[PDB]
């Protein structure tokens, strides 16, 4: 009732309180919300612009007499001769705490319909790289709920890591179980739709609040019918977002999907302004285009945080974990724009089309992934038992590859081969199956201890599950124990061998 | 003033000059005042000056012609009457059957649906199509590309599927003809019309023959028409739901092309409209299942140089929800509906989705299925006696499988007289269930031919 | 006998996935030869 | 004087001039409002010209004020710049003061004459059995690393000057071009272990720098060198220069940038039609001369993987010593993945190699040869469907690939396998065992990433 | 019978109008509610001379250096 009336008064009583030098700029020339602006000099390259229809643009060309610039949005409702005024303030985002559980436009406004919310900080959305003096070592884990993906390719706070792969064959669904992953840890998660269906998205938000994950946990969305300037933008204003808590000595992570679209949104819109293009169409800038948004995102001094928090911290070391979608054609791995990203990612993750084909959810294709930190995250445990697995299993694969056109085997191609099988078949989950640590530990324990190459090959999966819950039973101290730590002894794997024998026993 | 004058055109590119103070926004509707000749919004020259397409011919027209203005986008008739009748992309009568009657009529070029309207859940639409039912099995709000070549009956398949969709649910039903082989076109409305399906749709065809920039845009006339049919509520709210069969959509890419080249902007990287995949999504996300009420879409499509890597087909997977192919030899066996069976995938293959049971069922039939097709190459090489027991086994009801989805349809009822066959989800899975138990082994395949559920198999058993 | 038709099944294998391989090959080189003459088209009209 | 800002594209700007004062074509022009620079490209005349920025080209509007400096891109040189971390403007960046010698070069310079070349007529030996054996190197050459994305373009690299840093004693110099800032700042690290840090000169101009910054980024470095090597030991002459290049691919990505902006034409592909020239202007001044030896490294990304195009075609116009790496290689991960074949050397003579050194080496390609051409059939028929020589010949060229596979002594870091160094001579006796059929009886498991001939008797007995 | 000729030496235009004056001549007797067939020889070589055209009528170009209008045509 009448709160909102007290409110809107002195919200009336507020502002407005005075007139205002400003300057102006009429419209010249319309194409696909790209328009041609003359009579602002005191413009500022890329700078919030002012309209009368409440929308906003950014600016692109400083010529001697006029500006082309670029809509944030719709224009259906504009005309040349309309009124067009400049903010003369570069373009910003709000960025809180507060875009926790909320969904919103690329330019921060609720989609949801949650109400608006109000951010104490708002940051100009372009900003560059910090400087080398500032970054650090990566030193802690970041863990995906898998067995494949934690083990093979180890992933540690602040890596970028493309995802690669081919449609409906298992992409985002892995960025989900990781993110779910890290509910308990507490770390800060944040993702970003690019140019895709309505229907996928709000698939996706269910999803998360069942989980009520989307509660550490903000999303903004870039509608694939949404007019291409925002999908070419929002990336860069989820990582701006991202950097807060980065820049606030806090591990961050980011999920960046299918920057495909992207880039071929800005080549359209960059060859609108008929410049020259490329090879296929793509313009050159293209890979600093995508790349300098990447290099945002590393893990960072905890003197680079008091450099920018003056005494607003201790100092801790920040960083933040980028996870990029690509998808590839035909698995084109030599495709152009991979070509590019691969240069530029720590690291890459593809998915194979058969083995999915093959019901192998997920389905890795080892033989080529891998990161350049490797074994700087992964805790001892793993990092010990870990480290040529993937290799065996890769020259296991071409072992296979020359071993169906030939009938000769010796005992140690015969015995690679059987091995890769029980790998092949252990490095096997569920959708939304997750994974302690003791889980795989003790997986790729039996593997190496040869005590899986005994038991029945379909079994396998069935033995390992049984296997879990026989140990989480009887030995819960001992995994709670062992998966608190991420440290090794001599007498934990006694008594994992001592349930080895016990289990194999039943 | 409320009009202006010719004052340059060529190819398909009219010019017209404005005063200052009335100038049209893109999209607006500009009648050539002297003729017939309709002209679209589509950027601003600036000058006054403006540049537009006509909808039609370009002859009979020369400068310093005034044209003028509604100020408002192509609105085009939308209600009940519509149903029966032919329209051109005006939405003007080629029937023959009068002028519509409805002068009710709405703007086309208009929002997508918004994030809340988005439907908060997805549920699996049905029909009576036993292969459809399960081994592609659709959602409202659906998109789904056709496959296959010609002399099939896909015209025939979509009377059924009309038929039943306005039978079980009243589902609405608007086709939209893109290209249309004029002839063919003629053809489908004669046997559109001697089955009654006639009344339940809605027809206006984009002859290839036509200026492009109408065939772009019968597109969002169908779309609208729907649009508003869906909307079109009944009481209780929760308006019924529509269906809208597209015709070959990439002939539509085919035209955004050329209409690219027209207005003699940049040629794109294989050579296709840059904005290709933002209309894409004009068309697409303006089409889903909403919050009350749904449309779902099918869309003919067919694959230039039948490769899978230029872009028009890639575009396309971003929205196909399924896929459905037509096979020519199956149709050479006889088998009706002439689906390849085993190809053909839908998204929608969850048993989160499709039901846990129903998920298993299906695919412990494809993998029978897909060992027949391993057996029977070594069968007409070797022989069936060569064969496991097993595995003859399995062909044998691999073929009942076969034979029981052949099917008559109430479409093919009256073409030769015989009752069509209606059956829903969970009353073909009991049937198949019971045939991965090898119970009808002493059934003969004869005795799945032509036929309904499984009671009325096990009848025609009796009977035979 | 059994051996001979063994090696041709083989042959027969051999050949499909190669013939897989010209396909995908072809069409690679046929898009990239028809993006590199209309890049030269546009590059020409540019001129005049 | 002074100029006023007229047109903002990109990153390439224009100014307004007195018609008494127009700047010549390279010469440092400061902001008057900010800390930014521009050099000058293009005299557009009639009292405007045009330039580029370095740094962020934002918080800039048009009329504002420009001076000259009368003066070219000059920057600090001398061993007070050694041990430091400086820009693409040649200041401190690792905030260890400000550098302390006050002499500067212009990074502009013509190309040494004809008559100043030297003979780099001395070999070296590295440890790598494919390298040492079929590269032989001249100190004073110019090394490439040919590879495509994520070949090991960098790592190589990073063993190499573990290898090469030990084993030489004086000069050295890195520059980081346009790549990731963590592997960089983690070599830096890895340098402050060692000492040499000391020895070396830091200097990073990376991706996230704007173009212009992004290409007159090696100007810098050497020139240094170029100094360096003129800079005479008293009693003596300049000392041995190491020189590390890390994807002069990325200076040519930026001219690529650059060149529309610049009212330029697009190559055959897109590239700038002066790519060429300004390629060879950059590579001549890069030699060991009558004075001072310059010994130089280039990384060298491959665009998609493609040798056909034009920049690699160029490069080898330009480098004595050629390696290149493939991917096919890595994905039958063999680490490292360098192509025997494509990748020469000049060096390669029996009058400087040695004679065994130079026919084992031709036999060993001549056996790849006909591995890689009986490839094709033996893809289509049956192994066993082949004649027994072929067949040996075969396994021979196999193990021979596996006795090439070697861990390296950085690479234990993603596989945790001590690496290793080999020295040339157990490589050209195990070599030549193999082509000598010694060993037709063992496993080719024995020699899968391995060093010496000891240890795949060791790997085999085992075995 | 009729036939009327586009010999290659001809001057492009006539070549590019000529099939559907052949056309108007053949609808005639349709028109006259009769039959008759219409042979169409060598639409590439027509293709080519209106693209030829195109091209002097400074006219975009397009894929093949052919404007979409062909198909349309
Ligand atoms: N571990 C798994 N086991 C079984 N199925 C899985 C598993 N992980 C993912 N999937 C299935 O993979 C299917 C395809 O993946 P999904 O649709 O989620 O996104 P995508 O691969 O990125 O494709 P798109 O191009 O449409 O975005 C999903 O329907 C999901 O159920
Ligand atoms: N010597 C090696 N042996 C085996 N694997 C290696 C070796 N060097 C690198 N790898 C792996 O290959 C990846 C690519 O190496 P890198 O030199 O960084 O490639 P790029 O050319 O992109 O700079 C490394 O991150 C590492 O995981
Ligand atoms: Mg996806
Ligand atoms: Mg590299």
């Amino acid at each position: 009732p009448s709160e909102i009336s007290a409110l809107i008064k002195q919200r009336i009583g507020d502002l407005d309180t005075s007139a205002t030098a400003k300057n102006e700029g009429t419209i010249v020339m319309v194409s696909d919300g790209i328009v041609r602006i003359h009579g602002l000099a005191d413009a500022m390259y890329g700078e919030m612009i002012e309209f009368d229809g409440g929308l906003f643009g950014m600016a692109l060309n400083l010529e001697q007499d006029s500006v082309g610039a670029v809509v944030l949005g719709n224009y259906l409702s504009l005309q040349e001769g309309q009124k067009a005024r400049c903010t003369g303030r570069v373009l910003e985002v709000p960025v809180g705490p507060e875009l926790l559980g909320r969904v919103v436009d690329a330019l921060g406004n609720p989609i949801d319909g949650k109400g608006p919310i109000d951010a104490k900080l708002t940051d100009a959305v372009e900003k560059v790289a910090p400087g080398v003096i500032w970054r650090q070592s990566v030193d802690q884990p970041v863990q995906t709920g898998y067995k494949s993906v934690d083990t093979m390719i180890p992933v540690g706070r602040g890596q970028r890591e493309l995802i690669i792969g081919d449609r409906q064959t298992g992409k985002t669904a892995m960025a989900i179980d990781a993110i779910i992953a890290q509910k308990n840890s507490g770390i800060k998660c944040v993702y970003v739709a690019i140019g895709q269906k309505q229907s996928t998205i709000a698939n996706v938000v269910r999803k998360l609040e069942e989980t009520g994950a989307m509660a550490y946990t903000t999303v903004v969305a870039a509608a694939a019918a949404d007019p291409a300037a925002m999908q070419y933008l929002a990336p860069y204003s989820g990582c701006t977002m991202g950097e807060y808590f980065r820049d606030r000595g806090e591990d961050a992570l980011i999920i960046y999907d299918d920057l495909s679209k992207q880039a071929v949104a800005y080549r359209q819109i960059s060859l609108l302004l008929r410049r020259p293009p490329g090879r296929e169409a793509y313009p050159g800038d293209v890979f600093y285009l995508h790349s300098r948004l990447l290099e945002r995102a590393s893990r960072v001094s905890a003197e680079y945080v008091e450099k920018f928090t003056n005494g607003a911290v201790t100092g801790k070391t920040g960083s933040l974990t980028a996870l990029p979608i690509i998808e590839t054609q035909a698995g084109d791995v030599s495709a152009f724009v991979p070509t590019n990203v691969i240069s530029i990612t720590d690291g890459q993750i593809f998915l194979e089309t058969s083995l999915f084909n093959a019901g192998i959810r997920p389905a890795v294709n080892a033989g080529i992934s891998v990161s350049r930190v490797g074994g700087s995250a992964q805790t001892k445990i793993i990092k010990k038992l870990s480290g040529g697995i993937r290799t065996a299993l890769a020259q296991y694969r071409e072992l296979a590859a020359f071993a169906q056109f030939a009938s000769d085997l010796d005992e140690a191609t015969r015995k690679q081969l059987e091995h890769g099988q029980r790998v092949t078949e252990l490095m096997k989950q569920k959708q939304y199956a997750p994974y302690s640590i003791a889980d795989q530990a003790v997986s790729v324990y039996a593997s190496n201890e040869g005590y899986m190459a005994d038991v029945e090959v379909k079994k396998i999966v069935d033995f390992d599950a049984a296997l879990i819950a026989y140990f989480r039973s009887e030995y819960a101290p001992l995994m709670k124990q062992i998966d608190e730590t991420g440290d090794y002894n001599k007498d934990i794997e006694a008594a994992i061998k001592a349930g080895i024998e016990s289990f194999k026993a039943t | 003033m409320s009009s202006g004058r010719i004052i340059q055109i060529i190819g398909a590119v009219i010019d017209v000059e404005f005063e200052r103070t009335s100038v049209p926004k893109i999209y607006d509707a500009l009648q050539v005042d002297g003729t017939e000749t309709t002209l679209e919004v589509q950027q601003q020259l600036g000058d006054g000056v403006v540049r537009t397409i006509a909808m039609g011919s370009t002859e009979g027209l020369k400068r310093g012609l005034t044209v003028t203005s509604t100020n408002a986008p192509i609105s085009v008739p939308v209600g009940t009457a519509t149903l029966g009748r032919i329209m051109d992309v005006l939405g003007r009568p080629i029937d023959e059957a009068g002028p519509v009657a409805t002068e009710e009529r709405l703007p086309i070029h208009r929002q997508a649906p918004s994030y809340a309207e988005q439907a908060a859940s997805t549920d699996l639409l049905e029909t009576g199509i036993k292969v459809i039912d399960l081994l592609c099995p659709f959602a409202k709000g659906g998109k789904v590309g056709l496959f296959g070549g010609a002399g099939v009956g896909k015209t025939v398949n979509m009377m059924e599927l009309i038929n039943n969709i306005a039978k079980a649910h009243s589902g609405l039903s608007v086709f939209a003809g893109v290209g249309e082989r004029t002839r063919e076109g003629n053809d489908f409305y004669h046997e559109m019309k001697d089955s009654n399906v006639l009344d339940k749709v809605a027809m206006v065809y984009g002859q290839m023959n036509e200026p492009p920039g109408n065939r772009l845009r019968v597109a969002l006339t169908g779309l609208t028409m729907a649009e508003y049919f869906r909307d079109e509520k009944d009481e209780n709210g929760k308006g019924r739901d529509v269906l809208l069969f597209v015709d070959n959509i990439y002939r539509y890419t085919l035209a955004g092309t050329e209409v690219s080249a027209l207005l003699g902007r940049m040629p794109s990287a294989v050579g296709y409209q840059p904005t290709l995949a933002e209309e894409m999504g004009v068309l697409q996300e303006r089409i889903t299942s909403t919050k009350s009420g749904s449309i779902t879409s099918i869309q003919a499509v067919y694959v230039p140089a039948d490769d899978l890597t230029d872009p028009s087909p890639a575009t396309t997977f971003a929205h196909l929800d399924a896929t459905v192919v037509l096979s020519r030899d199956i149709a050479s066996s006889g088998i009706y509906p002439a689906i390849d069976p085993l190809d053909s995938t839908s998204r929608q293959l969850d048993p989160l989705v499709v039901g846990q049971e129903h998920y298993e069922i299906a695919r412990a039939v494809q993998n029978v299925l897909q060992r027949y097709k391993e057996l029977k190459d070594i069968i007409a090489i070797l022989g069936m006696d060569e064969l496991a027991e097993e595995d003859k086994l399995v062909v044998y009801r691999a073929r009942k499988i076969q034979r029981f989805f052949s099917q008559p349809f109430h479409v093919a009822e009256v073409f030769t007289g015989a009752p069509g066959k209606l059956v829903p989800l969970k009353e073909t899975i009991r049937g198949f269930k019971g045939l991965l138990a090898g119970e009808y082994d002493h059934i003969p395949e004869q005795a799945f031919y032509m036929v309904g559920g499984i009671d009325e198999v096990i009848a025609k058993a009796e009977k035979l | 006998q059994s051996a001979r038709m063994v090696a041709m099944k083989a042959a027969t294998d051999n050949a499909g996935q190669l013939i897989k391989d010209l396909q995908l090959i072809y069409n690679k080189l046929r898009q990239a030869a028809i993006t590199q003459e209309i890049s030269e088209i546009v590059g020409g009209a540019a001129a005049v």
